[PDB]
């Protein structure tokens, strides 16, 4: 069974207590103790279940720049392999 | 201390409020001074015996 | 029919940790159901030789002999091989022991 | 069972399964047993003499007592809790498993056609008032006497 | 009536009665029951092949259902035991099968049609379940502790225990405080 | 016309297995 | 860095462990050696105060602990509070919190569960001015000031007394219920009871007032 | 045939309008031709065709078929 | 341009990497050993197993990534090594380097380190399968059996070990090692009560194979007295004692790369053990056997006829193939096809040190790969609805679509569209068994690929259409993030080694 701690400290959790409300009073002799918390959770009004939430821009940056590299990592290695100090650009080229 | 602070001039819904998210911050506190305590359990074996541990294995294989 | 009455179940080991995934709520089961799943592991044989006739005698008996039916074509096809000057069916050796892809060198 | 909310619990005496013994001395016994239980669970919690129980009631994995008896069973262990079972009781008990009857056949002091392990009787609702008799079993090893 | 005649393993014998009678087994039928379904059973298969056919004639049609039921009148009077009303049962058995068509037209409100159980209906049961509330609102208890029952909290969806130690944010206080105050006072 | 109800859950009924379901037929 | 204080602070006390055990060894050593036989004495291994590592119980000079109390764990009390005869304070999975003014009976056994659900505190607290009747059990629960609970009273986990409630002898107030300021509440399976009135909170105050006093007396007796 | 309820938990696709739908398919379409436009340009490199109407190809010249020398 | 530096780097990197997981596995084991007096979890939330798990899962995720930084090295050396004795025409000159040692750690077991291709393909496929069966045995740990989740630490290591010596004894050695924990891993983590029985199968079964092998490796060891691969180019077996060495081997790991008569503990440890070991069992412990062979293979000059193996494994393709229409349970039909590919596999090692190597190591991989996919598929189904049996779970479609989008995946991908690894390795091996056997190639091919097919293919459409109507108040939820990506990651990786480096393979 799970045994963690649900009180969290990095934040506080979303909820609203207008749902819900307890009785208080006008109370019969038959009837139960009214319960105690009654708190709901609050979702942000922007969520879509369907999809990522996801609205940063680190993922399509860290692989652009992990293309890039790779580009001029090639460049650099074709140097290289012809013995050149950069890779020298023919005037014309043609189909393969 | 909220519980030891008198709140007799707040309604009871107030007061029980209140006397909850005290305990609920202290409950905090007290988990990480615990949780503190325990990896402090966990780390001290680690510097205290690693180093046998591998000269055995060491002095056994090579 | 009616439902069965005896038959073999689920069984977990002692102390065993339940599965509780997705709320952990398990439904009764269906006894036709679980005689079947388990009926087949426990079925067994009730006299010596009633396998042989035990549905076609002579599609038993072809399944009993493919081994051998696959060796001769094999060999029949071996001696075609033969002939052709064709790889063999032998354990080649012209690496002389040496690996695939390995790494030999020397130390010093 | 079968409850409704709001009743009250049944009475353990409606619950008793009962069974009439005959002693290795002569003498008469009455026991309480109850269904879903072996009978040398219950002649051992009854302190009935004339049983020895080597094995105590062997495995506990595959055991004789599940009602399909599982195929890979090992089957009793040591055939020294036998009992004699009278003729109504034993001829609804049916034909032996063919373990049991190696084990029973296999013990050093005589047996009967109507002898019968212990631990391999599952206790139902048709065997309240069973006439059982229980001559001494044999001993067999050292431990025994401890 | 379930259209099953086919996508189960029947024999002739079984499909034959179940054409002719609503049942596999027409030896546990009343005398008037058996009548009536051949009856049924016959006007059926003459609609099927001189009303709704290839070049029907509705004179033909007519005739013959007057004559067919000139015969089954005659037949419901007679006895169970009479073996003209037996030579009766085998003439019309003999009728369905010599209309018998592979290629029946099933009306799609039978229960093994073509377009039978095409769409899966959810039932109340999956209409109200929402584990995590986005839909419907969802307790921080998680529950209602009915009483005679311990507070326990619901087991979760995912039960992944690939979980970390608690995490507190960084530098953050968390001295004795009610200990300090106490001892400070005495 | 007429205020139909919602899809009768009778659209796709619950089969009972009334018979044994036989090794030899898996 | 707290971490390194926390390792320092485990090393001195194992150390402090390991010379108090041999110590002990070495007088019973000599025990043996003089023919001595008081170290083989029976006597009772009850602790009044037992702290759990670094969870002490923490109480003011004014408070009274009957000797054949057993507070463990992490125990806070606040002043001129008063636990009974045989009355056990378990704190060990979480804290206890008692405030000031406040009578715990004799046959009171106080512990916590070891989780809850979120927003629901895990420990127990106890407000100011509150009577506890001998014989009560309770885990998990959070009462107001001015709280007066019969005897042989059951109370579980996640339950809430507010301000000036009234809980009558032999009850049970199930888990994770309100129960109202100003009302009196009865039964196992608690009833509600018609709302309280000024003569009786009054005797109630009184009666509290006067059985913490009796304790004062009882504590100044013993010393 | 007949609508029913679907629940709400379920992620199925059964009668599904998405309202915002134009801005979606703009946002799905163009980058799916600059994807596919980048794609064939890249290709283009490696693509072959006979000669044009009223050319021949000299069997001396370097684009010719060639033989090999053992 | 290859110098020095890229040989250093590759040594180097090998052996601190298993130094790296050795020295976190000494850490962890220390930290779990004197925390507490008993070694059981503790069952509050500050357990020391907590940690545990992260480190285990830490340490084979980051030696995985330096493995791969390793491998490339790897490669990259085993080319230019070639190169450099390719073109060494002049006849004055000799490649003649020498290397130095490390000077921060000692050589494991007094030994050097030399590496191959096909010993990398596992130490990488030991690497992925065991992080996919850590993942997929979390729920069956808990009091009292949490120390078996070092198990697959271990694992690595051994396997480590394995795959880098040249010492044909500690080779033994290693490959014996493996017994234990899984024995363990079996008898106390299975929930089954069947599966007490299986432990004892899988064991017997597993120990007379290893008992051919070491009769086989005594052999070989008491006639010529050396433990280096190398020495055997120096010494000459006789036609009586290469016959008997190659029959050794050959039945010995045909017990655990299970042959056609000996594949009954595999069915049923597979029917009976955790989903996670089943994953780890099928992915990569049967692989160990194919290793091995192909060493003991490859050492030796044989001059018998293989066609007596062939048959052999032939036998076990059409058997294992022709038995997936009878079968309701899941796990079953996927240990079967399991079977079927892991003969496949063994085939392609009956012609020597020949080309046909290239597929078997290819089709390693690919099995490997394929049935952690399949296994992981049947653990989600019997968590989601309570079991694994045809007669009781259908419409796994229009309930929880994702697990049914990635049953039909999965058969596609077993069917082997031309896209993936499966389609590659089929193409080689089927390619050397036409030219070697046209007739052997067809009747195969026609065995495996359509009645095979078939039969798996009827067993699994039937569990993903239907209507599930039966308990509506316990039908469970879709499948997880962890699922989703370790589906979508078993996919990936067969797609993309479709373009793996041709200078292998
Ligand atoms: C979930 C449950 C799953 C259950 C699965 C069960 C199995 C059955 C299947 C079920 C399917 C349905 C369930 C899921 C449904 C769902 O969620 O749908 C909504 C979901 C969208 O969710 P969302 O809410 O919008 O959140 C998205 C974020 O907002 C977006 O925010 P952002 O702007 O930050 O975007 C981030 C994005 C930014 O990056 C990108 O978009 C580009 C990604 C490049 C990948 C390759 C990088 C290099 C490494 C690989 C080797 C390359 C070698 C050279 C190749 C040449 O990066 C990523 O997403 C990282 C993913 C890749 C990580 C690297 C490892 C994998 C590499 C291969 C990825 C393949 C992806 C799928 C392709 C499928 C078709 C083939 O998906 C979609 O709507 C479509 C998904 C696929 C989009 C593909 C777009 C094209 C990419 C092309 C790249 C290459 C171009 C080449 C040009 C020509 C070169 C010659
Ligand atoms: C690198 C290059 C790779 C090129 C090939 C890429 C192949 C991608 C295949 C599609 C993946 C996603 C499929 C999602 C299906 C789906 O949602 O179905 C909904 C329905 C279920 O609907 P639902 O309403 O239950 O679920 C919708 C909500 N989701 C999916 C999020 C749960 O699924 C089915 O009906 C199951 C069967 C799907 C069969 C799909 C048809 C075949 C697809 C072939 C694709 C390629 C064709 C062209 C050839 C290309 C050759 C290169
Ligand atoms: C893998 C173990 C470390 C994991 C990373 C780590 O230290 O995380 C921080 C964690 C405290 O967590 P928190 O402060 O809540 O979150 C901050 C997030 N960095 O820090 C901790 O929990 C600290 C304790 C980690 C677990 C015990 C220490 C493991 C390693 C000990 C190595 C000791 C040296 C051994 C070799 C030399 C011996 C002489
Ligand atoms: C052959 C006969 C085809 C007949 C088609 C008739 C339906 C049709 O396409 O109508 C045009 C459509 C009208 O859209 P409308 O009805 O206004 O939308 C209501 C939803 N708000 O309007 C459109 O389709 C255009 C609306 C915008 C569409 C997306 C634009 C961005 C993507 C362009 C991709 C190219
Ligand atoms: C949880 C914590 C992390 C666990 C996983 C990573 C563990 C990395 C090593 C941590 C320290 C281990 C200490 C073991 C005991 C010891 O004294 O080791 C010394 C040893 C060198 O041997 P030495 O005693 O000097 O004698 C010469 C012959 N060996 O070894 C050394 O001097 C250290 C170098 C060993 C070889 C490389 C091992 C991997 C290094 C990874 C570096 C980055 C790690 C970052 C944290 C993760
Ligand atoms: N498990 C089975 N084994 C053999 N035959 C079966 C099985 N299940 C169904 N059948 C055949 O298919 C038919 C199914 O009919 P059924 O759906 O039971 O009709 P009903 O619901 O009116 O009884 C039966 O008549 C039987 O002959
Ligand atoms: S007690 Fe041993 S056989 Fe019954």
């Amino acid at each position: 069974r799970q045994n963690f701690a649900k009180n969290i400290t990095t934040t506080d959790i979303p909820k609203d207590s207008h749902h819900f409300a307890a009785k208080r009073s006008g109370f019969t002799q038959t009837e139960q103790a009214p319960f105690a918390y009654n708190d709901v959770y609050q979702y942000p009004k922007d969520y879509k279940p369907w999809n990522y939430n996801y609205k940063g821009n680190g993922v399509l940056l860290a692989l652009f720049l992990g293309s890039a590299f790779s580009l001029v990592a090639y460049e650099r290695s074709y140097a290289s392999k012809t013995g050149r100090y950069q890779r020298k650009v023919q005037q014309n080229y043609y189909q393969i | 201390n909220v519980l030891l602070s008198n709140r007799k001039n707040l309604t009871p819904q107030e007061s029980v409020q209140k006397v909850i998210n005290y305990a609920l911050l202290q409950d905090a506190k007290q988990r990480s001074r615990t949780l503190r305590h325990i990896k402090a359990s966990w780390v001290i074996p680690a510097l205290l015996f690693t180093y046998p541990a591998w000269y055995l294995a060491k002095g056994a294989v090579n | 029919a009616a439902p069965p009455a005896a038959f073999f179940l689920y069984f977990f080991v002692p102390d065993n940790f339940p599965s509780a995934q997705s709320g952990f709520r398990t439904a009764s089961r269906n006894p036709f159901q679980v005689q079947f799943v388990f009926a087949y592991d426990n079925w067994e044989y009730k006299y010596c030789g009633q396998w042989w006739s035990m549905g076609s005698l002579a599609v038993n008996v072809l399944f009993f002999v493919v081994p051998l039916f696959l060796w001769l074509i094999l060999q029949t096809q071996s001696d075609q091989s033969s002939n052709r000057d064709d790889n063999s069916l032998t354990f080649y050796f012209s690496n002389a022991g040496f690996f695939f892809f390995q790494i030999y060198t020397n130390t010093g | 069972h079968h409850h409704h909310a709001g009743d009250q619990a049944d009475r353990v005496a409606d619950k008793i399964i009962w069974i009439n013994i005959q002693n290795r001395i002569g003498q008469f016994e009455r026991i309480s047993a109850f269904e879903g239980e072996s009978l040398l669970e219950a002649l051992q919690r009854n302190k009935v003499a004339g049983i020895v129980a080597t094995c105590e009631g062997g495995e506990d994995i595959n055991t004789m007592l599940e009602k399909p008896i599982d195929p890979v069973t090992y089957g009793p262990f040591c055939s020294s809790c036998q009992v004699v079972v009278s003729n109504p009781w034993r001829n609804k008990m049916g034909n032996l498993h063919y373990l049991e009857e190696r084990n029973l056949v296999r013990s050093s002091y005589p047996t009967t056609e109507n002898s019968r392990l212990a631990c391999c009787i599952l206790v139902e609702k048709w065997m309240n008032e069973m006439i059982i008799s229980i001559p001494q079993n044999p001993n067999s090893v050292y431990e025994d006497n401890m | 009536s379930k259209a099953y005649y086919f996508v189960k393993n029947f024999s002739w014998a079984e499909v034959s009665n179940l054409l002719c009678y609503g049942t596999k087994y027409p030896t546990v039928l009343n005398h008037q029951q058996k009548v009536t379904r051949l009856y049924r059973a016959t006007l059926r298969r003459v609609y099927a092949h001189q009303v709704e056919g290839y070049k029907t004639d509705f004179k033909q049609y007519n005739e013959n259902i007057t004559d067919i039921g000139k015969d089954f009148n005659k037949m419901l009077a007679l006895k169970p035991e009479s073996l003209e009303l037996q030579a009766y049962f085998k003439k019309y058995e003999d009728l369905q099968e010599e209309l018998f068509d592979p290629a029946m037209i099933i009306d799609e409100s039978r229960p093994y049609a073509a377009s039978s159980g095409r769409y899966y209906i959810f039932d109340d049961y999956l209409l109200k379940f929402d584990p995590f509330g986005f839909y419907s609102p969802k307790l921080l208890s998680e529950n209602r502790p009915e009483e005679a029952m311990p507070f326990y909290e619901d087991y979760p969806q995912n039960d992944s225990h690939w979980n970390l130690w608690e995490q507190f944010p960084e530098d953050f206080e968390d001295s004795n405080a009610e200990r300090e105050a106490i001892l400070k006072s005495n | 016309g007429w205020d139909r109800p919602d899809v009768p859950l009778s659209f796709n009924p619950l089969y009972v297995h009334k018979r044994e379901l036989s090794i030899f037929d898996t | 860095m707290k971490l390194f204080q926390a390792m320092w602070t485990r090393t001195i006390y194992s150390i402090g462990r390991m010379v108090r055990e041999t110590g002990l060894a070495l007088d019973r050593y000599g025990c043996k050696l003089e023919q001595d036989i008081s170290c083989y004495e029976p006597l009772s291994r009850h602790r009044n105060i037992l702290p759990i590592y670094d969870l002490v119980p923490t109480f003011y000079h004014s408070t009274f602990i009957a000797p054949n109390s057993s507070l463990i764990g992490a125990v806070y009390l606040g002043q001129n509070t008063v636990v009974g005869y045989g009355s056990t304070l378990r704190g060990d999975n979480h804290a206890i919190r008692v405030g000031h003014n406040t009578v715990i009976g004799d046959k009171v056994a106080i512990s916590n569960v070891a989780t809850l659900a979120a927003g629901i505190p895990v420990s127990t607290n106890i407000g100011n001015h509150v009577n506890i009747g001998a014989g009560c059990v309770l885990q998990s629960c959070v009462v107001d000031d001015n709280v007066t609970v019969g005897h042989n009273t059951v109370i579980l986990e996640g339950s809430v007394l507010e301000r000036g409630s009234v809980i009558a002898p032999n009850s049970l107030v199930p888990a994770g219920r309100l129960i109202p300021s100003g009302q009196l509440w009865a039964g196992s399976p608690v009833r509600y009871v018609r709302d309280l009135k000024e003569e009786e909170i009054k005797l109630n105050l009184e009666q509290t007032e006067q059985n913490l006093s009796i304790g004062k007396t009882h504590k100044s007796s013993l010393i | 045939f007949q609508k029913y309820p679907i629940p709400r938990y379920l992620h199925v696709g059964q009668w599904i309008v998405n309202k915002n739908w134009k801005w979606n398919t703009f946002h799905m379409f163009f980058p799916t031709a600059i994807l596919c436009f980048m794609v064939w340009r890249n290709s283009m490199i490696s693509t072959a065709k006979p000669p044009n109407y009223g050319e021949y190809v000299d069997p001396q010249s370097p684009v010719a078929p060639k033989a090999i020398k053992y | 341009m290859f110098n020095l530096n890229t040989i250093y780097l590759s040594r180097i990197f090998i052996e601190f990497n298993f130094y790296f997981l050795f020295f976190l596995f000494l850490i962890s084991s220390i930290i779990f050993y004197f925390s507490k007096i008993i070694s059981i979890q503790n069952l509050n939330q500050n357990s020391v197993f907590n940690f545990l798990k992260l480190a285990n899962i830490f340490g084979i995720l980051i030696s995985f990534f330096i493995h791969i930084i390793s491998f490339w090295f790897y490669c990259i050396y085993s080319y230019n090594l070639s190169l450099n004795i390719f073109s060494d025409i002049n006849l004055y000159n000799s490649n003649s380097i020498e290397l130095l040692n490390n000077s921060l750690l000692p050589n494991y077991f007094k030994s050097n380190i030399t590496i191959d291709f096909f010993g990398l393909i596992l130490l990488t496929l030991a690497y992925i399968v065991g992080f996919v069966s850590i993942l997929a045995l979390d729920t069956r740990l808990y009091w009292k059996n949490i120390k078996y989740i070092f198990s697959f630490t271990i694992f690595l290591l051994i396997v480590y070990v394995y795959v880098t010596v040249s010492n044909i004894l500690l080779f033994f050695m290693c490959y014996e090692l493996l017994l234990i924990p899984s024995f363990l891993i079996v008898y106390f983590v299975s929930p089954s009560r069947r599966a007490i029985q299986a432990s004892l199968y899988f064991v017997i079964w597993t120990q007379l194979g290893s008992l051919l092998v070491l009769i086989a490796i005594s052999y070989i060891i008491s006639i010529t007295n050396t433990y280096e691969f190398n020495d055997l180019k120096y010494f000459n077996f006789t036609n009586s004692e290469s016959t008997i060495i190659i029959f050794l081997i050959f039945l010995g790991f045909g017990f655990k790369a299970p042959i056609w008569p000996f594949h009954y503990w595999l069915t049923k440890t597979h029917v009976e053990a955790p989903s996670g070991f089943s994953i780890y069992l099928s992915g990569f412990l049967v692989k160990t056997a194919l290793y091995g062979f192909y060493k003991f293979n490859t050492s030796i000059f044989i001059d018998i006829d293989s066609s007596i193996f062939i048959a052999i494994c032939i036998m076990g393709v059409v058997d294992s193939s022709l038995k997936m229409w009878g079968q309701t349970d899941l796990k079953k039909l996927v240990a079967y096809g399991t079977i079927q590919e892991m003969n496949i596999i063994y085939l392609a090692f009956c012609w020597g040190d020949s080309c046909a190597i290239l597929g078997g190591i290819l089709f390693s991989a690919t099995h490997a790969f394929l049935s952690a996919l399949m296994f992981f598929l049947v653990d989600c189904i019997y968590r989601r609805y309570h079991t694994r049996s045809l007669v009781e779970v259908n419409g796994i479609l229009h309930i929880t679509p994702n697990l049914g989008l990635s049953i039909l995946f999965m058969l596609v991908f077993f069917s082997g569209i031309p896209g993936t690894i499966k389609f590659i390795s089929e193409f080689y091996i089927f390619s050397g068994l036409l030219e070697a056997s046209p007739f052997i190639c067809f009747i195969l091919m026609l065995v495996a690929n359509v009645l095979g097919l078939i039969g798996f293919s009827k067993s699994w459409f039937n569990a993903t259409f239907g209507m599930p109507k039966k308990n509506t108040k316990y039908l469970p939820m879709d499948l997880s993030f962890k699922e989703s990506y370790i589906i979508l990651y078993c996919f990936f990786f067969l797609f993309i080694f479709s373009y793996f480096s041709s200078i292998f393979f």
